[PDB]
């Protein structure tokens, strides 16, 4: 027996103590180690609601991302607005540091556990007949990016599609894919080219399988009918009309016309993506802007796999004959949920 | 690259502020920092603050801290430096400067410290004197041994800097030397203007030097004759 | 706060002959080091940034090399255009707080040059102003140091007069100075000979210039 | 197998009201655009209206021809859809066929066989059933005809089956004609082996939907 | 509206020749090189039959005969050849946006070989006779072509004005045509005469046919 309820939970990691990586110092001064023996309980005759669009442990992953980023990437300018409308400006020394997300477990304190779905179909929201009851949910990376969902999690066998509401045009979709999608990011070094300039390869096979078996399950969602062009972002700031995620403490931004070309009314080069480097961002966490330093020397890799994405419905299909979907993102509640949709927090009676 | 030109010569009573001006054009404004320089007569330069012109974000140093203002004004391409509680040793030539910091409208920045645009400078004098015209008195040729004679004109107690001298309005400028102003302990500034010539012209030639003070509006033609 | 250090203070060199001139910080500064050339009159400008990339315009006698706190500037063979005031500045940095070093003055070595030296009283129109200025000339010497001394009755003056000097002149390599006495009228007539004395390598014993007021 | 059902329609006056209703199998309805077309008497086919899915906030639209007077709905959890139709008016008497999805992009789609619906103000009536008798004087090597006459019925339709559907070679029922007395008459012929008119029992099954009537007349020699 | 014009209302092919049907819409429904045209068949009692989807593509059992082209706002059904089941309407309808759009139609018919009919006179029924009235009916059984002319005879009375004639549509599977002919009369009209008689002149017959009987005769 137990309750729907939340608490002020905790966070375990396998943070090295020694590591001078951001990443690993939050979680060194900030969680305890992992669980050393983790244990999963399969509930017998248990039928559990849940509902990952209204979950407090997305917000708590939220506030702790946003204290990580706050206690650890230094910009070299800070501005945060408050809109008569007149800002300020914090200045401070900017070094460069290394960055690569680690696993982040999440667990409850005493008198409560973390209920988690096994359904291979649970669409987000709704019932679960198999439940299992943990105290720390598995590793999560906590990659802020935009577009792109980054070493996440994997769908069990057929892609995913939640929505908090399908049926609202607002609202925002999020696809979780069943197989990843590699994708190389690369800045080259000697005085050839710009600073900035850089450039992601994908390989076109496996994305167009994939964006194929994506237009499949939104048609086994809705519709069925010509999922038309699938164009860019319409309007708004460069964080969300283009790919920005980061590598090593760069902050790239990535241009996604090449991926975005879906003329599909029913059904050996690579996809090489342009990406500048950014200094002169527009901070995720709503308070304003910040200027970092120039990127290092070398060459600049990351290697990882598209795992999923989001997405938004632009309510034409309504009126007309086509659906339009385009590439959104911002809100990083969006991809805490992507990995928290399973586990919810209840209280034990 | 970009043009940058200043605004003209202030005078300033101490415990005053200035506000001095630069535009510059010929190129994205926005994608250039700018940094104000001083250098007081006789010394060298001394880096004053730096604007982020594309983040509107002004840096200063330590010494003057509280007292120095930075702005830029995207809309005529023009940046600003104000100094207020004016003192006396502020008297100096202020130059504006910039450099090109990358696609800032693209968020692409260098953030670089070094200053390849340089304006023609600003002269801004804080003293408590006011406006006056210079004296100017011959300097007579003597009996300046050799074939070669001196004379010359004195420049005495005018305020403020510059002033210009010529001889026999432009035409006599070989064996010419106009030195640079002194201070005076009262204030005034006085420097003198020589010229050698050949002994045998005395008498026949000539020689009038003439002294414009600006800030004044006065103007002296002065005969400098053997004698 | 960063000091930099700039040396030697005057630098005397032949023209067509290299010259090397030193900038020293007082903590690393890695290479974000720029050296910039200022003539009299003119602003200053851009020769090398980053330690050792000459800026556009910049011909290739010019280099820069050095890291860390030291630095030094090669120019390979002084053109007449070359002449000038040079300036290292740092850039290193952040919260920006930039230093310039106080510069070096870069001049043209030639042979020694005796100055001419003229004395000229002060002009009955000024005498009637109710002040006294006697000027002594310094024409056309090099090296720039020179010694000028007021005697008046034979009594050595002291605080009472003000020197200045001429630019390196463009033709001929040399210096000019002037150096003016000012009293008021009543000491002016107060005293009888009025000399110059000058001491400059040039001369092999100090040259005095005099007259008798009245 | 995937099946529509049409059903609903009937005999109602100008301004009257009736609702059609269409029931999916087979189909995972939720998931299928689903619209009413009509056939006139004339044969022309005219779209009526149709109705969206739930991510589309289950759109409807109509024609212009029955905006403000029909109303188009579903049903996802009974697979099915419906038509409510007010103020009816002469013209909008037809068949009425629900079909999925029609729209668009394609490669193969569903119909009902449809409902039928007629409009006016004249009382119903079942028709009147009389046998076609073979003659002695009326055959040919072998080959004798049949039939029932299937007379003073209103409206449209009737449909004619032999031997409840066992007897279809050779049967040809004619198009109704409208009498002056304002009523419906056709008959149903059907050629068989003459030498089996001894053998074989021939009977006719006339259904009348309007006024849910049902005859079943054999077939005699006279 | 897009609004679709097709030709011709009525079409009459020779068996083994090609059928052509037109389809004229009045603004262009193509999306991105699709032309989102369709063509149904429909045969008499049945809904329609999807035979052409976007244009050009043949639905999954449709016969090889069958073919679609066109783009833009012209189309054309093609089938060849034309086979003798394929007499039915036909139907043009575009699918590119609502309000979803039909054709006119067309009625596919067929020219055939002459084919004489087989006549048969049917007297009214004793259970009608009581009822008051009296139907007397000419059969004209599996024709062509369509033209005929039946003439009723009462006691070699030529009938006018109380007779209704019908025709089947042309059969699916020999191409021929039946036809009623229906004689009312009031019983006592019925009784007044004896021999009732119909008279059949068609082509594929050398000597116009009769068909009589008297009255009450079995
Ligand atoms: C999703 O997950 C993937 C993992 O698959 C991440 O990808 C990796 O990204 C990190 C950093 O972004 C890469 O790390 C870089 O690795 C370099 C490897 O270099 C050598 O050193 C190793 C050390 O053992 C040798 O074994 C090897 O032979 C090479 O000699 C390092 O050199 C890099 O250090 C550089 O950057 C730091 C930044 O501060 C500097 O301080 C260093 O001096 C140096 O210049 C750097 O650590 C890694 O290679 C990528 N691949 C893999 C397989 O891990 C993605 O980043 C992650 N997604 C996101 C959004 O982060
Ligand atoms: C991302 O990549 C796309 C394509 O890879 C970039 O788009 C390109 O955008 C330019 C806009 O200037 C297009 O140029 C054109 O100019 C002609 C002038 O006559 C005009 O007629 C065209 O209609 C068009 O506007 C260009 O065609 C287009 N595609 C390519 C291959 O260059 C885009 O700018 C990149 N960045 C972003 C943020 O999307
Ligand atoms: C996931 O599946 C659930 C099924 O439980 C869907 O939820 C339903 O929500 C709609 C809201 O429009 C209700 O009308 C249904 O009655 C709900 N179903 C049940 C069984 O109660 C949900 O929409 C699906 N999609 C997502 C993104 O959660
Ligand atoms: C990208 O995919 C690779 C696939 O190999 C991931 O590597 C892990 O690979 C091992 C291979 O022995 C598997 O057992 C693991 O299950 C994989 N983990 C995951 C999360 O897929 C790699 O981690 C993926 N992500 C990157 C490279 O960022
Ligand atoms: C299009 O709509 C059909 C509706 O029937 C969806 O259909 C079925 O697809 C599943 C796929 O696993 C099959 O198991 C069923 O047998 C199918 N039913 C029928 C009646 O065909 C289909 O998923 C939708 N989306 C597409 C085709 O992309
Ligand atoms: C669980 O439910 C099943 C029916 O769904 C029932 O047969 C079984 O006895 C139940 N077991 C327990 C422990 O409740
Ligand atoms: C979804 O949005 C639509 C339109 O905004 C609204 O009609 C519907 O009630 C919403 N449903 C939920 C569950 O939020
Ligand atoms: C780099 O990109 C290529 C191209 O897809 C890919 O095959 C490779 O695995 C990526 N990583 C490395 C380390 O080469
Ligand atoms: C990506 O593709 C481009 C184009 O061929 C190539 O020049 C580059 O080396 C590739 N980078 C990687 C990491 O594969
Ligand atoms: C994408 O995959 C489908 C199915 O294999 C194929 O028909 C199509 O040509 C592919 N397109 C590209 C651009 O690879
Ligand atoms: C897509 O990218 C283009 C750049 O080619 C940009 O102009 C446009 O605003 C973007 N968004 C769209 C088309 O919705
Ligand atoms: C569709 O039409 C309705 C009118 O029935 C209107 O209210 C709605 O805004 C339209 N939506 C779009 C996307 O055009």
């Amino acid at each position: 027996v137990w309750k729907d309820a939340e608490t002020t939970l905790f966070c375990a990691s396998d943070a090295k103590a020694y590591e001078t990586e951001k990443h690993n110092v939050w979680a060194t001064h900030a969680c305890v180690p992992t669980d050393p023996n983790p244990q999963e309980i399969h509930l017998e005759n248990v039928t559990e609601e849940f509902n990952m669009w209204k979950n407090n442990m997305v917000e708590q992953m939220h506030t702790d991302i946003i204290s990580l980023w706050d206690q650890s990437l230094k910009p070299c300018v800070k501005l945060t607005p408050l809109c008569n409308c007149n800002t300020s400006a914090i200045t401070q020394a900017c070094p460069k540091v290394s960055f690569e997300p680690i696993p982040i477990h999440y667990c409850a304190p005493a008198g409560f556990a973390i209920l988690k779905c096994k359904d291979k179909k649970f669409n987000g929201t709704g019932p679960c007949p198999s439940v299992s009851t943990v105290q720390c949910t598995h590793g999560i990376k906590p990659v802020v990016s935009t577009q792109l969902l980054l070493n996440g999690s994997l769908a069990e066998e057929e892609v995913m599609i939640r929505s908090e509401n399908i049926t609202n045009n607002a609202k925002n979709i999020l696809v979780q894919f069943n197989t990843p999608v590699q994708i190389n990011c690369t800045r080259p070094n000697d005085i050839i080219g710009d600073i900035r300039q850089a450039h992601c390869n994908v390989s076109k096979a496996t994305w167009n399988e994939t964006l194929g078996k994506v237009v499949k399950q939104l048609r086994k969602h809705f519709g069925n009918n010509t999922i038309i062009r699938f164009a860019n972002s319409s309007g708004g700031d460069l964080e969300v009309t283009t790919h920005s995620f980061n590598c090593g403490g760069e902050f790239f931004y990535c241009n996604t016309s090449g991926l975005f070309n879906s003329t599909w009314i029913s059904n050996n080069d690579s996809i090489t993506l342009p990406c500048r480097i950014k200094q002169i961002i527009n901070m995720w966490q709503r308070i304003g802007q910040a200027m970092y330093a120039p990127p290092i020397q070398g060459v600049i890799r990351c290697v990882s796999n598209i795992t999923g994405l989001i997405l938004t419905r632009d309510g034409g299909s309504t009126n007309s004959t086509t659906e339009t979907f385009r590439p959104g993102g911002g809100d990083m509640r969006d991809n805490w949920r992507s990995e928290l949709y399973k586990y919810k927090v209840v209280k034990i009676e | 690259e970009v043009q940058l030109v200043e605004s003209g010569a202030e005078v300033k009573k101490p415990g005053s502020s200035v506000k001095v001006s630069c535009k510059a054009s010929g190129d994205t404004f926005i994608r250039y920092s700018f940094t104000w320089v001083r250098q007081a007569p006789g010394q060298g330069l001394e880096w004053m603050g730096r604007i982020i012109t594309i983040l509107d974000v002004a840096h200063y140093a330590p010494h003057l801290q509280g007292r120095v203002t930075i702005t830029a004004d995207k809309s005529t391409s023009t940046v600003y430096l104000e100094l207020r509680n004016l003192r006396s040793d502020d008297t100096a030539v202020y130059f504006c400067a910039g450099v090109y910091e990358g696609e800032a409208d693209e968020g692409e920045y260098d953030n670089n410290g070094f200053l390849k645009h340089w304006g023609q400078g600003t002269l801004v004098t804080v003293s408590s004197a006011s406006t006056k015209g210079p004296s100017v008195f011959p300097l007579a040729p003597s009996s300046t041994s050799g074939g070669t004679a001196a004379l010359g004109c004195l420049v005495k107690d005018y305020f403020p800097e510059p002033v210009t001298v010529s001889w026999n309005s432009g035409a006599l400028t070989s064996g010419v030397h106009t030195f640079p102003a002194v201070l005076q302990s009262s204030g005034l500034y006085s420097l003198s203007s020589v010229v050698t010539v050949p002994s045998s012209s005395l008498g026949t030639q000539t020689y009038i030097c003439n002294v414009n003070h600006k800030p004044s509006n006065t103007k002296v033609d002065k005969k400098v004759e053997p004698k | 706060d960063i000091v930099m250090t700039q040396s030697p203070a005057t630098l005397s060199v032949s023209p067509g002959e290299r010259a090397t001139l030193s900038c020293r910080a007082s903590e690393s500064v890695s290479s974000d080091l720029a050296w910039y050339q200022q003539k009299p009159g003119q602003a200053p400008r851009l020769l090398i940034y980053g330690a050792s990339t000459r800026a556009t315009g910049v011909p290739a006698r010019f280099s820069g090399s050095g890291s860390g706190a030291e630095f030094t500037l090669t120019i390979s063979s002084l053109q007449s255009e070359d002449f000038a005031v040079y300036y290292c500045q740092q850039y290193n940095n952040w919260p920006p707080r930039y230093t310039f070093g106080q510069g070096t003055r870069l001049e043209i070595k030639r042979t020694v040059a005796a100055p001419s030296v003229f004395i000229f009283p002060p002009s009955d129109e000024q005498l009637k102003s109710g002040t006294a200025s006697v000027v002594c000339l310094l024409n056309n010497f090099y090296p720039r140091e020179a010694k000028v001394q007021w005697k008046v009755d034979n009594a050595l003056q002291s605080g009472n007069s003000q020197e200045s000097v001429t630019e390196q002149d463009s033709k001929d390599s040399t210096y000019s100075l002037s150096s003016t006495l000012t009293l008021s009228k009543a000491d002016y007539e107060k005293h009888k000979v009025y000399a110059c004395e000058v001491t400059h390598q040039g001369l092999s014993s100090p040259v005095t210039k005099s007259f008798n007021r009245g | 197998e995937v099946k529509l059902e049409e059903s609903g329609g009937g005999l109602v006056q100008p301004g009257g009201s009736m609702k059609l209703s269409c029931v999916a199998s087979g189909i995972t309805f939720s998931n299928s655009w689903m619209s009413w077309v009509r056939q006139s008497p004339e044969k022309g086919l005219e779209w009526v209206a149709e109705i969206r899915l739930k991510a589309q906030n289950y759109a409807t639209h109509y024609a212009a021809s029955v905006k403000g007077r029909f109303t188009i709905s579903r049903d996802d959890s009974k697979s099915s859809v419906y038509l409510q139709m007010n103020n009816l008016r002469p013209e909008d008497t037809g068949i009425y066929y629900c079909t999925t999805p029609l729209g668009g992009y394609f490669d193969m789609d569903y119909w009902g066989q449809g409902t039928s619906l007629t409009v006016s103000s004249a009382s119903t009536k079942g028709p009147s059933v009389f046998p076609l008798a073979p003659s002695s004087k009326s055959t040919s090597g072998g080959t004798a005809a049949l039939g029932c006459l299937v007379k003073d019925y209103f409206p449209e339709p009737v449909t004619v089956s032999w031997n409840s559907g066992a007897l279809t070679s050779g049967v040809h029922t004619f198009p109704a004609v409208l009498q002056s007395s304002g009523l419906y008459s056709l008959s149903s012929v059907v050629t068989v082996p003459s030498s089996s008119l001894g053998t074989q029992t021939y009977i006719c099954n006339v259904n009348h939907k309007p006024s849910n009537t049902k005859v079943d007349k054999r077939v005699e020699p006279k």
